[PDB]
RNA sequence: GUUGUCGGCCAUACUAAGGUGAAAACACCGGAUCCCAUUCGAACUCCGAAGUUAAGCGCCUUAAGGCUGGGUUAGUACUAAGGUGGGGGACCGCUUGGGAAGUCCCAGUGUCGAUAGCCU
RNA sequence: CUGUUAAACCAUAACGCAGGCGUCCUAAGUGUAGCUCAGUGAGAACGGAAAUCUCACGUAGAACAAAAGGGUAAAAGCUACAUUGAUUUUGAUUUUCAGUAGGAAUACAAACCGCGAAAGCGUGGCCUAUCGAUCCUUUAACUUUACAAGUUUUAAGCUAGAGGUGUCAGAAAAGUUACCACAGGGAUAACUGGCUUGUGGCAGCCAAGAGUUCAUAUCGACGUUGCUUUUUGAUCCUUCGAUGUCGGCUCUUCCUAUCAUUGUGAAGCAGAAUUCACAACGUGUCGGAUUGUUCACCCGCUAAUAGGGAACGUGAGCUGGGUUUAG
RNA sequence: UCUCAGGAUAGCAAGAGCAAGUACGCAGUUUUAUUAGGUAAAGCGAAUGAUUAGAGGACUCGGGGUUCCAAGAAUCUCGACCUAUUCUCAAACUUUAAAUUGGUAAGAGCCGCGGAGUUUACUUAAAUGAACUCUCGGGAAGAAUGCAGUGCUCUUAGUGGGCCAUUUUUGGUAAGCAGAACUGGCGAUGAGGGAUGAACCUAACGUUGAGAUAAGGCGCCCAAAUGCACGCUCAUCAGAUACCAC
């Protein structure tokens, strides 16, 4: 899938149509003091061997796509999901139109 | 071996035509509905012996081409083959199948083709001058007997293969309203444009 | 009449003489009171429910039912079903029409023969 | 039946009728429609949008809301021995009046009209109507035509 | 195993059983699939009709208007 | 009687080869400086007024094709309820109800509008 | 998910038919404008069956990512241009339905926009498939909390996306047992019996032909009507708190689709021998090689060395070679 | 639903209650009014797909053989294109198109472009519309038939392997096989009849007497006709009847 890099759509803080810059979503790390990661270690102490099940079976070949979307006036951020891809390509507006007139 | 017809002699089944949803449907023994001469004029063969098939079943193509080629030698042996016009007017559309561990899928592949007959359809078809239409007669019996159960033999009062009563048939020759092609024949109505009617020629 | 088209073979329906009528009235007659059933007798009854419809006898309620006149509805409803007697003739073949030899069907005028068996 | 989606089996039902093929059909789009108005409901296939269920193509239901596009209705869908209300919304397209009200009113009116004019006179006017009642008697003077079964013959 | 797959025999005889219920008619009917704006106008034209008896403390605020 | 404009129904309106054409309209028609337009002023756009019913278009013609409606088809095929009906069966038929479609026949061939007009 | 089975509302089974889904698309979404495609006839250098250019005719026979069905002609098709409505809030409705969830799609009300003169049309792909909870993590947005008081840093929250469970209402999971075990199951296999009879076996009908001549002495192609339950298969009714599952030996009785013997009819019957048929089991139908064998094959005698049934007759009658525990 | 011998969950069932049991109400019924549908059939000289027969054809699209003489012309043979036809067909074809059947209705909560009101981003150029209120005018009750089953609460048992018949149906050569549809039934059910026997025929059950029956019978076993009249039949293999034993 080709997805342009600017864009227009709806800012809430801006209340109209705002050119974002598109890029895709990024999970970041699980920071070491979450909740979560400490009862996983402290339960994984002493014995028991493993405690919390390890997912063995995995069926998808597809990620669904977040567009991370920032606003370049009041740079706010927002997150779209779009449906399955297996590839994305980001790009410039201007490589776009050149494409297309190639075309 | 062949399944014996007694198999599918009743018509159990909805049609199963050869389609493009049929693959590998093999052919039918018999290809050939007519025999004798083909090229007569209505004229030439005013009457009709027809079998007529009283029940209601599924003839195999195989028993087809032999009850045909039966009556075939008969007449042209006994007769001339001058002398008939041979008709097969069913055909053999519906397949049949065979299932050839256990029943865990039942449908079959193709085995063979039937026709699909119903109590008063007519089987054969033949036209011949009146001198002859006794042979008739007598060979379509024959291959009354190469045939599933009850047939029986009937003479038309029609004409050839015609949809017109001999009467009519003559009325219309003297009348100059009958135009002949091959078995068929055509007749004359006062609905059509008269750059046809022979007459602005 | 489009009613009795799905009972056909499980009744037996005609066109009753006045005289049928009446003799069912008199030997079957039974009427619903206040929803009890009650033998007819006296006319006291006819005069109870139907008194104010204009019904005030046995007569009378033959005269509405044969004429079928203003009310016949109330007339009728009046009337108990009509509970009868085993056919003193046998039937002739439950499983035909009267038409075939059966008994199934409008006997047109012949219900009151059946009538009469049963009474 | 292994599938089931929204136009399941819908084949014959939607397809246009005979020679109907790209009918635009200005008349619906005109066509008033008021809160208590009675529906029938009926399905064109070349309008995709405001599609109702194939189950309530041809059914009768009782108008409830009117919006810009599309008029809601009212159906019942009978369910495990039970009716259950449905508010249908239907885009302008697949909806059409009932005659089942516009009888009533024109009947009443002039039913109506005949009591009042009798009410006038004394004479009391019913408006109930009756059934096919039993042929009056009568007096037939006609020509006989006399008919006899005829002999079995063979047509070939 | 083996198993009757889908039956419907009894089930129709066991809805007919007790009768087919169907609801009430109700004169006044709930506001589901009806539109905002009209919905405002009805609020707006009852608050104001005079015809129509509000409570005490409304009637105030409407003749105050 | 007839016309343009916008129409509801969308062949009884379509298709083919013809006859005919008051008036007014509609058109074909003349011309590319201007707004507009293309490879091309063909078209689209603009400006007109030397011609013309030859086109388009109205109206009619065809033992015309099509379409529309009735007739036959036929109480045929199919079908509702009953059957300790018949038949080895396939199937057929008895009693009480509904009831089709093609060949072939005969008729019809656009209708309803709002608006401004022509026929003094 | 589409079209059929499915029997004109809906609904409806089978390891029933024919197929399709875990993708693809910044345009193949959205809008405006103009254009009319498939194909056919006639015509123009190189030019040839097929390149481009013309005209006339073209109801749609072409095209519309993907399977099918439906839908579409001044368009939903072709060309060109512009634009991100593949956007912000909620809630409702329809399909399946426990009328829970989830998936889809629809109609509203508030916005913020794009295209067009404008009406209008746009909350993704013409419509019907293309999808995923609790806990956890991550992200976006918010004068939520850390509970003596504060400031930090860090950590918890509320609303909503994404990371996934394809056994798709969503457990983290390899084999072997003939050394074996328990609860049960005739809801289910292996033997008999039952229904069926395809397959096996055994009979007919028609008569092309074979019989040097001649269809039917004797046979019978192409077709076709049956019978039988000593083959095999199919089904799963009875028996899983057991009906002892191969064969032979022994013995008795029944069948006749008769091998021999009796009396006959028929012949392409000279005799001899043989073949076909009828009344017919009354009596008989043997000795050994090899094989656990049923069967098969051989050596022999014989009037003949018929085919079968009886829980595939016959284990509280044997035998135990075969089959199927533990070496 | 790691769910297939089980669980929940609706449905079916019992008891206790609530409510004015809107009777202008209700209905596994008709009638009447308005309406849906693409199945059966039929149809393929009508679309889609198959698919036999012969003939013609000014104009045709090519092949081959013929002939001549010569390369052309004349001409036999093929098909393709029309011409007028013709044989037999489709569950995944269809113009046409049933029976049986589906919606919605048949009035006081009715009808009538008559009135007066109410509406602060509801509608319109428009007191235009719309929705609701109070008014004005008209309205024998607006089909038959039946109501010894009015509606609703609450709490909860059992069940969740089914099986058979008529008709319709799919796989299968077929099966007392395997699957589906409507109504029953058998299971859960006795009585008389089919000698006999779950699902056939009559018929549905408190204790008991009478009478007249249904289904089926009346030569004997056996209650009741060796009744009274017809037609047909002699078997050295008669025949003797629904589901049924071929
Ligand atoms: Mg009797
Ligand atoms: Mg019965
Ligand atoms: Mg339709
Ligand atoms: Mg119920
Ligand atoms: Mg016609
Ligand atoms: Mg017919
Ligand atoms: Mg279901
Ligand atoms: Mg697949
Ligand atoms: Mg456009
Ligand atoms: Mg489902
Ligand atoms: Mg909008
Ligand atoms: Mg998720
Ligand atoms: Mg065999
Ligand atoms: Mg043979
Ligand atoms: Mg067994
Ligand atoms: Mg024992
Ligand atoms: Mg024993
Ligand atoms: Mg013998
Ligand atoms: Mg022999
Ligand atoms: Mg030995
Ligand atoms: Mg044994
Ligand atoms: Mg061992
Ligand atoms: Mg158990
Ligand atoms: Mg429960
Ligand atoms: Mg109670
Ligand atoms: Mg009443
Ligand atoms: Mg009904
Ligand atoms: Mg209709
Ligand atoms: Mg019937
Ligand atoms: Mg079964
Ligand atoms: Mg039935
Ligand atoms: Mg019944
Ligand atoms: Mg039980
Ligand atoms: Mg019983
Ligand atoms: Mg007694
Ligand atoms: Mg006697
Ligand atoms: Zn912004």
């Amino acid at each position: 899938v080709q997805v342009p890099k600017t864009r227009k759509t709806y800012c809430k803080k801006c209340n109209s149509h705002t050119n974002h810059k598109v890029s895709q979503y990024k999970k970041s790390k699980e920071s070491t003091h979450a909740q979560g990661r400490r009862r996983y270690d402290m339960k994984q102490s002493g014995f028991g061997g493993q405690t919390k099940p390890i997912f063995r079976k995995k069926a998808k070949t597809t990620k669904k796509v977040a567009l991370k979307f920032d606003c370049t006036t009041c740079k706010t951020k927002r997150v779209i999901p779009i449906k399955r891809c297996k590839t994305i390509v980001f790009m410039d507006i201007t490589q776009i139109k050149k494409a297309k007139v190639n075309k | 071996g062949r399944r014996p017809a007694r198999c599918y002699r009743q018509p159990k089944g909805k049609p199963y035509p050869k389609s493009r949803y049929n693959r590998g449907v093999p052919d039918a023994r018999i290809r050939i509905y007519d025999s004798g001469r083909k090229k007569a004029t209505v004229e030439e063969f005013p009457y009709v012996v027809h079998i007529v098939s009283d029940e209601k079943e599924q003839i195999t193509s195989e028993a087809l081409e032999a009850a045909r080629i039966a009556a075939n030698k008969n007449l042209i042996k006994f007769i001339s083959k001058d002398a008939f016009h041979l008709r097969c007017r069913v055909h053999p559309w519906h397949v049949l199948r065979i299932n050839k561990s256990g029943m865990r899928g039942a449908f079959g592949k193709a085995l063979g083709k039937a026709a699909r007959v119903d109590i008063g359809s007519i089987l054969f078809s033949v036209r011949v001058k009146e001198p002859h239409v006794k042979y008739a007669i007598d060979a379509l019996t024959r291959a009354k007997a190469k045939f599933p159960g009850r047939q029986k033999v009937v003479t038309s009062q029609k004409w050839g293969f015609t949809k017109l009563t001999r009467a009519q048939y003559s009325r219309l020759r003297n009348q100059k309203k009958l135009v002949t092609d091959g078995s068929n024949v055509k007749v004359i109505g006062e609905r059509g444009p008269l750059s046809r009617l022979e007459l602005f020629r | 009449l489009n009613m009795i088209k799905r009972v056909l073979p499980f009744i037996t329906f005609g066109y009753p003489t006045r005289n049928t009528i009446s003799k069912l009235i008199y030997k079957r007659g039974f009427a619903k009171v206040n929803g009890q059933r009650i033998p007819l007798t006296d006319n006291t009854i006819v005069e109870k429910s139907l008194g104010k419809f204009g019904i005030t006898c046995v007569e009378d309620l033959i005269h509405e039912i044969t004429t079928v006149g203003p009310h016949f509805k109330e007339a009728n409803n009046f009337l108990w079903p009509f509970k009868l007697d085993t056919p003193r003739g046998g039937f002739r073949n439950k499983r035909h029409a009267y038409h075939q030899g059966g008994d199934w069907g409008n006997r047109e005028v012949y219900i009151n023969d059946l009538v009469k068996a049963m009474l | 039946t292994h599938s089931y989606g929204y136009r399941r089996q819908t084949r014959k039902k939607f397809a246009k009728a005979y020679k109907t093929k790209g009918h635009v059909r200005i008349s619906r789009y005109l066509t008033t429609y008021k809160v208590g108005e009675y529906v029938d409901i009926m399905v064109d296939g070349s309008q995709h949008k405001g599609m109702p269920y194939k189950l309530y193509h041809g059914r009768t239901g009782k108008v409830f809301n009117v919006n810009p596009r599309s008029i809601g209705v009212i159906v019942h869908r009978i369910v495990n021995g039970r009716y259950i209300e449905k508010r249908l919304h239907v885009k302008i397209e697949h909806v059409r009046p009932s005659n089942v009200k516009t009888a009533l009113s024109k009947r009443y009116q002039a039913n109506d009209q005949a009591k009042a004019e009798g009410n006038k006179a004394g004479k009391r006017v019913s408006t109930k109507r009756n059934p096919g009642q039993p042929l009056e008697a009568v007096q037939v003077q006609g020509a006989v035509n006399f008919q006899h079964p005829k002999v079995f013959r063979e047509i070939f | 195993a083996k198993s009757k797959n889908s039956t419907n025999k009894n089930q129709i005889s066991k809805s007919h059983r007790n009768g087919i219920k169907k609801p009430k008619d109700h004169r006044h009917i709930s506001t589901k699939g009806v539109n905002p704006r009209f919905l405002r106008n009805r609020r707006r034209a009852i608050k104001n009709d005079p015809s129509i008896k509000k409570s005490k403390n409304l009637e105030k605020k409407v003749n105050k208007e």
